[PDB]
């Protein structure tokens, strides 16, 4: 069985720059039947790279592959709105293994994210069920931290997070911290809340409520 | 034959076997992606020979059968586990060198979700997520509603039958500790039209065939 | 019989020695006389599993005579759909001046044969026995 | 160089597997046999495999009783010789024929692998010295009361190899072996230097270093 | 249907002289492929054997040029030029023109290198053993030849017999001795009735018997 590393995890670059991708081998590829791909969110795989050198039918001029033996290396000649992606290298055996992928993502000037924090709705809590939602709207980088505060008391284990794609407007992540807890817990105490740590925050921000 | 189709999505419980349609030549291949998560290789197939081979990792309840006449290529995997969660594809490798199966696939198929779940099928229950007047950052609020307990996957949320488009964010459904999926999807309006405009969420849910209107209040 | 060490080089579609695996299409078939498939293999090496695309899969087809030794002979199709033989028979295997040794991919090796009959029949090599099936006229 | 198993007790009626592992840990293109030697019989062959193709072909006596596999990616063969018998038991061993066949012999072979059949219970090896003339001075090790064979036997942990002499075993009235093993090494040395016999027996897992003292 | 005849089965040569072992087959081992195939096989004790002759008159590597082969069809000879101290054990040859591949009788080679007298030497049983129920009393003989050996054992000057157990070694390839060992095992309560043991060594190189005793029991 044949390992693919790529390098780097994430690629931040700029529209109008050129990336350099690289997909680290454990042992020598058969003879060039390396394939490179990309992803965008939401749809199938796209065939850029076939042969390490060759390029397929409609893939413009701007990407390229290269390398042999345990070295590889896809460059697109300029980045451009429409190539920002996941990309993958795929290699003659039968293993036919692929590589766990590289994210492109627009780099943006560090945006603070817009915190909000909804207390659980009156209908839910007479189904016996009590979620606490935390919003952080429009920020980047992606590396985000959120600590959720029952009555000032550090939870853990009992919060789910959700991150959206990045988006193409503004080129912004946005994450979701969703609080389980059950009827009883829930009107057992009164402070709830929701302590963010970001990059573009001096400060840890920190917004709560009471129930009432 | 532009392009290839592929069966619609489908669930199933552990153990059970799912099969996948592909209906579009040579080299058939199949491939799965787990949700976040990398592609792994499944077994590939000649039309000419009739015969496939396989990954060792699921070799043993991998079949790859294919139909005459028309290119309707199957795919069914045997003893379902909460592992196999993903969407299909099936690809048609392109450009044939000398070697028939090695050169590499082109074009795929739209994408078969195969859900492996001991749940079953529920509606959603949408809860407000109730706006604030001092939450506001920069004269913009935020509201939204909580799509919760519901199964399979997916579900489509709109605001205000589509008229309400920018500064909506539909986060991607988590899979909570019961087998069942949750859903958050918010919007950021203005303070000022927070009591004089309507702002309603459409969430419609095909599988269980669940179509619910709430409204968002503060 | 693996396909993993099968090589597939279809385009466009005496001493059997050793022989590269970018011309061959289709399996191996040698006959001991029983049929035997052989997989891609390195020059004196491990069986390889790329379907005959890497230019060092050969197909090892030393031959001795096969009471105690390998198969009699060889048969496959090569790279532009022509039947390759080699070593000598028990062109096509023949144990009988009437009968071939059966075997899958004996109708598509040699097309002529589509009307025979098929037979089980035993043949002693040596002191073994070997019980294969023969398509006959 | 081949790896093979060790040595094993099976009563009559089971079954046994001996394992025959290359060096290289890839199997490559040569034709593997195995061949016993009964106790007092000449070398008999008993099947050949072909593990690049997968080729198995017996001898006529062991028909039906004996299966040779190899199992590929693990680079080991291994021979299932069921239906035992107590005159089936023999030293074997994995011989590398050419993978042109058999015929031109084989060029390398097993370390051997003695099988032994018995309704007797294993049996754990007791040590005892032999305390230290031909002109030069003697010094001993004996094991007594083991079984099954066999046992191996190294002075000082495989340095002191000259002037050594491991007998062979004996079969006592009680159905227990026992062997000995003897040095010779000057009288000058005798309070200068210890020697510590080490006796290993793979059937009974215990391995035991008792250090011999003049007195 | 086929077999080997192995002659002579035990060759003894002197050090430093030819010899030569015949082996015949019943069927001409020409074969089909023209190519005769016998092969000629040392074992020593304890050693798996080792290919020396491939083939009649093929010589395999790492094998001195004292060796041959020779014969063609049903007649074959595997002849030793100079025979060394090293050219000790089992002899076999081989065939493989005919299935099944069976192995010759064998043929064990000795050197008559003479007259050498053994270095006797005797072993009170340990206390470990006097602790169990029986103890075992070793008597050692050491690098001589012929293997002819006769020890006898003397408890209280009084002959012993049906409890001793003697253990021949093969012969050394080093410098074409024999060891002997032998073994007394009795109960520790007919141990303590007797006080001086021996075993008395009889031998072609030992003009008179000798006598290794302890006064102690
Ligand atoms: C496959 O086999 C066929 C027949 O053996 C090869 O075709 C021959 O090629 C040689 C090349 O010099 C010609 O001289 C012969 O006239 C050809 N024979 C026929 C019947 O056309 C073919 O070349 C082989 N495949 C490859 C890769 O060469
Ligand atoms: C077939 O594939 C194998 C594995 O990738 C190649 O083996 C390598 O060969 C190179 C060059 O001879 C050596 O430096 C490596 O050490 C080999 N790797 C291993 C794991 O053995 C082989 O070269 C390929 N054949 C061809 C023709 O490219
Ligand atoms: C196979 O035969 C070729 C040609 O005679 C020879 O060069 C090669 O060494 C042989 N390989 C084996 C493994 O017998």
């Amino acid at each position: 069985e044949i390992v693919l590393t790529q390098s780097p995890g994430i690629l931040s670059l700029s529209p109008g720059e050129r990336a350099t991708l690289s997909c680290r081998a454990s042992r020598t590829i058969s003879r060039t039947h390396l394939a490179w791909y990309q992803q965008k969110p939401g749809q199938a795989p796209r065939l850029l790279i076939y042969g390490v050198s060759s390029r397929a039918i409609g893939i413009p001029d701007r990407f390229s592959g290269s390398g042999s033996g345990a070295d590889f290396t896809l460059t697109i000649s300029r980045l451009e709105p429409e190539d920002f992606a996941v990309y993958y290298c795929h290699q003659g055996n039968s293993p036919q293994t692929f590589g766990q992928g590289t994210k492109l993502e627009i780099k943006r000037t560090v945006a603070a994210p817009s915190v909000f924090i909804f207390p659980p709705s009156d209908e839910q809590l007479k189904s016996g069920t009590a979620s606490v939602v935390c919003l952080l709207n429009n920020f980047y980088p992606r590396e985000a931290k959120v600590q959720w505060k029952v009555d000032n008391a550090l939870q853990s284990g009992n919060s789910q997070e959700s991150v959206t794609e990045q988006d193409s407007k503004d080129s912004t992540y946005s994450l979701s911290s969703t609080l389980t807890l059950s009827k009883a817990d829930y009107e057992k105490h009164k402070v709830y809340a929701c302590e963010v740590t970001h990059q573009g925050l001096s400060s840890p921000v920190t917004k709560s409520f009471n129930r009432g | 034959q532009l392009q290839l189709v592929q069966s619609g999505a489908e669930v199933r419980k552990p153990g059970s076997s799912v099969k996948v349609s592909c209906k579009a030549g040579e080299v058939i291949s199949w491939v799965r992606q787990a949700p976040g998560e990398g592609l792994e290789w499944l077994g590939v197939f000649i039309p000419m020979f009739g015969i496939a081979d396989y990954a060792q990792k699921f070799h043993g309840r991998v079949t790859i059968s294919a139909d005459r006449t028309t290119s309707t290529t199957y795919m069914e995997l045997s003893s379902l586990r909460s592992e196999d969660t993903a969407i299909y594809y099936c690809a048609k490798v392109l450009q044939v060198g000398r070697n028939l199966v090695v050169r590499p696939l082109d074009l795929w198929g739209q994408g078969t979700l195969v859900t492996v779940s001991s749940a079953s099928t529920k509606g959603p229950s949408v809860f407000p997520l109730a706006p604030s007047s001092k939450s506001t950052s920069g004269g913009t609020a935020a509201l939204g509603c909580l799509v919760k307990d519901y199964f399979p996957e997916p579900v489509t949320v709109s605001w205000n039958s589509g008229a309400l488009t920018s500064g909506v964010h539909t986060f991607p459904a988590v899979l909570q500790s019961s087998g069942l999926y949750s859903l958050s999807s918010v919007v950021t309006v203005p303070s000022s039209s927070l009591g004089t405009q309507t702002y309603i969420c459409n969430v419609n849910h095909k599988p269980s065939n669940t179509k619910v209107d709430k409204k968002v209040e503060p | 019989w693996h396909i993993n060490s099968t090589a597939l080089n279809c385009n466009e579609s005496r001493p059997c020695g050793i022989v590269p695996a970018k011309s061959v299409c289709g399996p191996v078939y040698c006959f001991t006389p029983s049929p035997v498939v052989v997989g891609t293999t390195d020059r004196s090496g491990a069986p390889t599993y790329s379907w005959g695309a890497n230019d060092t899969d050969v197909f090892v087809l030393n031959n001795t005579r096969p009471p105690l030794g390998n198969w009699f002979g060889c048969t496959w199709m090569n790279s532009t759909g022509f039947t390759k033989v080699c070593g000598a028979p028990p062109s096509g295997p023949w144990i009988t001046p009437r009968c071939m040794v059966d075997y899958p991919y004996r109708l598509w090796h040699y097309p002529c044969t589509i009307n025979y009959t098929i037979f089980k029949v035993r043949m002693y090599v040596g002191g073994v026995e070997h019980r294969l099936e023969a398509a006959c006229n």
